[PDB]
């Protein structure tokens, strides 16, 4: 029972640590969106970074 | 000599034309600077990683 409760605590910890990792409201580790596109060229062409949910 | 007097009349109109074009050129320089800045703004806003409150 003690080992199970330790396991459960650690799982809840993983969840908290994962959902708090936002910068400026946008994040690539929670799983909110599928990809983020940044500017890479003075004409609008983008640099694509896929989302890696953890 | 009447014709030389008429040339004296022509030169002022040429000068007035020059003046109007200078005013237009000044305004045009301002407009080109503004257009550059607008392109910068539009390019910055074309980003899809941007917050809802910066757009």
């Amino acid at each position: 029972n003690a080992l199970k409760s330790d396991f459960d605590s650690l799982r809840d910890q993983i969840e908290k640590a994962a959902t708090n990792a936002k910068f400026n409201g946008v994040s690539i580790a929670d799983g909110s969106t599928t990809k983020l596109t940044f500017l890479a060229n003075s004409d609008g062409s983008g640099f694509t970074v896929n989302a890696k949910t953890i | 000599s009447a014709t030389a007097a008429s040339m004296n009349a022509v030169k002022d109109s040429l000068q007035r034309g020059q003046s109007t074009i200078d005013v237009a050129l000044a305004a045009g320089d301002t407009i080109t600077d503004l257009l550059g800045k607008m392109k910068e703004k539009a390019l910055a806003a074309s980003d899809t990683s941007l917050n809802t409150a910066s757009f």
